């Protein structure tokens, strides 16, 4: 298996069942429900066993951004292999387990696949009278919803659907966690940009935590810099990138999971979503080294 | 000068502006901090409705 190449959903799909049967007693599939176009929503759970609190790691919520499912799909092969060598990560998965949606808008990924490859959303059907489709899986959470940086026009890439969790894709991932119930740390990949983020993109106030969220982030983004020189900037979504009702960390932290946070991967416009190839695994490597830095955080402080 | 956020249907974009406020054609626009992309980008200063405004966009990421 190339972890250097863009592949289709169905080779993506192959490799986690490959993961699978090559480390049955570490590595599981979990389905937590189906696309609008009925595809299956399939999460990787890494174990040791017991009953414990998780991490969440999600990519792909958005079509376009084809270098976050290629590392999410990396990082699962590097957790198996790493297992029982790297103190670390041992002693993480001794405390918690891990959760890993590669990809968690498949319908979307295929229309990019195949017919747009700057295709944004979901792929479901607009309600109205409209004549454009799907809506935005990161502004269709229950945080804010409705509020400045998302659009009630369909035809926008910022639509955020008729109510909140009205996407099958997010109502899946929501009704998983709150039935799980110990997760502790949510994290979701987007690309670009180059930025390491925490709440609130519905308002652009200091949360609670944010001195502690502020240390990690720029922990994490320290040592994701050491390997090859990428600059991270930091800082609450609202003032480094925009204001973006309806998000998933702000639901996740409003919920009571604290370590919340989101990466921008990347580049910074040079190629923009297009990223090479070349730069997959490089970009795979060194965004290993901050979500390292933010796990061994959450394995250090329980609550 | 003041600094503003627009948000249009398949992009966001910035505006820093002296004597002037971006046009109801640029889409839904407030007055908001500006973010690390928007100084990197928004370099020159153009004549801008009554005034001059330096201005960049990016897309939903
Ligand atoms: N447009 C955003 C990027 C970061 C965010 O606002 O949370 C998103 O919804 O993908
Ligand atoms: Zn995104």
């Amino acid at each position: 298996f190339n972890f250097g190449a863009y592949h289709t959903l169905e080779e993506i799909s192959q490799e986690m069942d490959n993961l699978v049967a090559e480390h049955p007693g570490l590595v599981s599939k979990v389905n937590i429900g189906s696309s609008f176009e009925n595809r299956p929503m399939n999460v990787l759970k890494f174990s040791t066993g017991g009953d414990k609190p998780a991490i969440w790691l999600d990519a792909g919520i958005h079509a376009r951004e084809w270098v976050t499912q290629a590392t999410a799909l990396w990082t699962a092969n590097k957790i198996v292999s790493d297992y029982g060598k790297d103190p670390s990560i041992t002693s993480i998965l001794d405390a918690l387990d891990i959760f890993l949606l590669p990809v968690t808008n498949p319908d979307g990924y295929v229309f990019s696949q195949t017919k747009n490859r700057m295709w944004r959303k979901t792929r479901s059907k607009v309600s109205a009278g409209s004549l454009c489709v799907g809506v935005d899986p990161n502004r269709n959470w229950d945080a804010g919803f409705g509020g400045p940086g998302a659009s009630s026009n369909p035809c926008s890439d910022s639509y955020h659907g008729p109510s909140a969790n009205s996407e099958v894709e997010v109502k899946s991932i929501v009704d998983f966690i709150k039935s799980h119930g110990k997760v502790k740390a949510f994290i979701i990949l987007h690309s670009y940009s180059q930025l390491l983020m925490f709440p609130y993109g519905y308002k652009c106030t200091k949360l609670d935590d944010f001195d502690e969220l502020s240390e990690v982030a720029q922990k994490a983004a320290q040592s994701l810099s050491r390997l090859h020189g990428t600059k991270y900037k930091v800082g609450p979504i609202c003032s480094v990138i925009y204001q973006a009702s309806g998000g998933s960390i702000d639901w996740s932290y409003d919920y009571g999971i604290k370590y919340s946070f989101a990466f921008e991967l990347r580049d910074t416009g040079r190629y923009g979503f297009l990223l090479p190839a070349r730069q997959i695994l490089p970009t795979a490597e060194e965004t290993w080294l901050g979500l390292k830095a933010i796990m061994e955080h959450v394995r250090d402080h329980p609550y | 000068d003041e600094s503003f956020l627009c948000y249009q249907p398949d992009q966001v974009c910035c505006f820093i502006c002296r004597g002037a406020a971006p046009l109801p054609s640029e889409g839904e626009c407030n007055p908001h901090p500006t973010a690390p992309w928007c100084r990197e980008g928004a370099v020159e200063w153009v004549p801008y409705s009554t005034g001059q405004c330096r201005t960049t966009c990016i897309p939903y990421v």
